């Protein structure tokens, strides 16, 4: 009966880092997806296993929305089967992923002349992430695999920071990303189209 | 990690026909939009055709409309580019691409909107 | 698998109004494009109405336009067909049929309304005008 | 593959001095030539400095000659770029590169000449 | 006696990258100055050694590997590289001591109708070890089970290059010679001149 | 580890010629740069001659340029120093020294004539030339 709170995830004031991406479950509401594909600022609006223009005609068991911020050159890694430090150590999509990837430039927010370094990403890990797996740990990394503490050699903090400055090119400016997942279980449909 | 590999290139006389194909090893392209790009000698890579994951929508460049037809068989994990009435201006190396089903026509050109790209196969017409 | 059961068919007089109900037993109907069809003696089965999975896109056949309307209640697992100013030519057994939404969106336009499409069928209810 | 990670960025006052750093975490670079590149906003990436595997030779760009100093420590698997007397023209994102030690010194300008390129760190001179 | 570098570099026939061939060089005097041509070798990278200092050095043995790749694939001949050529055909170790040489051979390896004799492997169950070689030609299946080619999900693991005289520099054929310098705590059998 | 043993020292008269031999026991000398050094009484050790692993790059100190010559024979694990027009100023103990290649290549130039760089040394051989 209610409208699905898409404005609460797409226009939330703050966004999390990619290594600690956050998921919101959308359920028991009516989703008028034209609120999204009528917008003009979405720099990437691609879907997998479904067309966005036919989203208003469909019904799903649930809808999941993941939020995080990459830099421009890293948006390409939010795709099924992709490789790279974001797709392997931060946020990975399965190859049979059914949903949409949404991203828009946010340099007026999240980017400063001083330089916003608050957004982090993991660049060191023992093994790739599984699809939709999360790794929020911050333990010093060693290629050896044994415990080490930072000042020693061959010991590194596994989280690196983004450098969002208001003077860089769009490849280094920050982008807010929303990944929509459409679930189809053998259960009643709780998220449908407008009418 | 997706590996796109083309097939079916070769030589044919002007006006003849030729069919290309492309697939991935084990990687299910059923949810991916598939398409074709073109690298004409001396010019940069340009768009040719694209087809959505379920074929509900296909697209062609104006230089190509009517003569080429793109299709796919998700059961075989393969996209095809049927090229008829080939002109000497079609001589190029053709590249296969896979990516998301963009709401807009970002599939048209903008090769970076596609996530993957094959290694190319040469087609020459005389 | 989804099972369909039609109801509400009855005998009415010309100019009457009948509401047909298509309740889905077993599988949930919210994941299916639903269409309403009718068959009669001497008459090949024809499409009458169809709705998308959500009801966002609907269609009415030419002989039924302005008189028949389609609606659905996914919470109730039901698709309704509202028929007004019924004519004696509308006398037929009316079936409802479903097709998985992901298969239905492959086709352009609103739903389908074609007998070859929609392969899961109910057994129908009788409408006599 | 090889991840080149830069360290030591920030914002400096004009005429100060700041030292950069680059390391590959698990991959040894003792046999690799290492250098630095620069991307000023609006312009393409510029060469800065380059040092051979055993530091027998080092090369700098004409813009940063004398005030910039490249050096390496193969025990720490790290290359550094001492930047003294910085101008507002030094404001850029600085990239770290790794590649082969070329016979011809001119072959030290991106492309095939460098094998690996880091993600870059932003240095700005207020 | 001079080391037979001429039998390697400016030779006649070169092998495919998947079936690269190695020549052991020992008991001779090596004059590397015959390679000191910048405009000939579009690639002349060395690792762990200096190219200009090769004539002053002594080694136990020298190994030369020969093969052909297209222009855009030459960058994959480097330590620790990833890609279809560096992972499935010719892999260099991270501690590689030696040099990598390449030069455009479109005039002798590319034809107007297209030369497709040069092949590369693009499917394999596992990456190659450094300096490993795989010359097998068994049909590939993602599940590892044997299969006959005409079946579905069964692929021939070898793919050929398309070398034409009409394409750009990225698709033109390049011949590559990789030199490895060995120090095996034995008598030095390959030294520089005088 | 390589050991070096010099030989060939003797008494010469001015204008004469002598040939010293630096033979390497144990490890093979071909993988090493080799330098010739001398130490006069009451004086610091001074570099006289200089060679690379293959003998492709050599050097001779200024007081010996035009008189002394260096050569090697890696098949016999030996480096030679050929002295000519011997003057009383050449009276000294003559040393040969080895530095491993790649380490020697780190420095530019043909090779090193600096005693502090070589580290490995032989026992020396005395060369006396009369008045
Ligand atoms: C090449 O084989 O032949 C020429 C004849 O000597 C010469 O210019 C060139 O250097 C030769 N290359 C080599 C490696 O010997
Ligand atoms: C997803 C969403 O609600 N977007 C809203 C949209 O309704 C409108 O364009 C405007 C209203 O304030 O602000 C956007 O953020």
């Amino acid at each position: 009966t209610n409208l699905c709170p898409f404005g609460e995830v797409f226009n939330a004031t703050k966004f999390p880092s990619v290594y600690a991406w956050e998921r919101k479950k959308i359920s028991n509401c009516v989703a008028d997806y034209s609120v999204l594909y009528n917008s003009t600022f979405f720099s990437t609006f691609k879907c997998y296993g479904v067309s966005a223009t036919k989203l208003n005609d469909l019904c799903f068991s649930n809808v999941y929305a993941d939020s995080f911020v990459v830099k421009g050159d890293d948006v390409r890694q939010i795709a099924p089967g992709q490789t790279g430090v974001i797709a392997d150590y931060n946020y990975k999509l399965p190859d049979d992923f059914m949903g949409c990837v949404l991203a828009w430039n946010t340099r007026n927010i999240d980017a400063t002349s001083t330089g916003n370094h608050n957004y982090k990403y993991r660049y060191l890990r023992h093994g790739k992430l599984r699809p939709f797996e999360r790794d929020i740990s911050n333990v010093p990394f060693s290629p050896d695999g044994k415990p080490c503490t930072p000042p020693a050699l061959n010991c590194y903090w596994p989280l690196n920071d983004y450098g969002f400055y208001t003077t860089t090119g769009i490849g280094y400016q920050p982008y807010r990303v929303v990944v929509l997942s459409f679930e189809l279980l053998n259960a009643p449909a709780t998220v449908c189209g407008p009418k | 990690q997706v590996q796109l590999v083309e097939s079916g290139g070769g030589l044919v006389q002007a006006g003849g026909s030729l069919r290309l194909s492309c697939t991935a090893p084990g990687r299910t392209l059923k949810n991916f939009a598939l398409g074709w790009f073109r690298q004409i000698p001396g010019k940069e890579r340009e768009f040719v055709a694209a087809i959505t994951f379920n074929a509900d929508s296909s697209y062609y460049s104006d230089t190509v409309k009517g003569r080429f037809t793109i299709s796919r068989d998700n059961a075989k994990n393969t996209v095809y580019l049927q090229m008829n009435s080939l002109k000497p201006e079609d001589t190029a190396v053709y590249y296969c691409v896979a990516g998301g089903n963009h709401y807009d026509s970002a599939r048209y050109f903008s090769e970076r909107e596609w996530d993957y790209l094959g290694r190319g196969t040469q087609v020459t017409v005389s | 698998q989804v099972q369909l059961v039609e109801s509400g068919g009855d005998l009415v007089q010309p100019g009457g109004s009948l509401k047909l109900s298509c309740v889905a037993s077993e599988g949930f109907l919210a994941y299916y494009y639903v269409g309403w069809f009718r068959q009669a003696p001497g008459k090949e089965r024809e499409g009458v109405a169809c709705t998308s999975s959500s009801g966002y896109s609907t269609d009415i056949a030419d002989p039924a336009k302005g008189r028949f309307s389609i609606d659905r209640d996914n919470a109730k697992n039901t698709v309704y067909l509202q028929m007004n100013i019924l004519k004696p030519e509308d006398t037929a057994v009316y079936f409802c049929a479903a097709i998985d939404q992901m298969t239905a969106v492959r086709s352009q336009g609103p739903c389908s309304m074609t007998p070859n499409d929609y392969h899961d069928w109910g057994q129908g209810t009788q409408v006599t005008v």
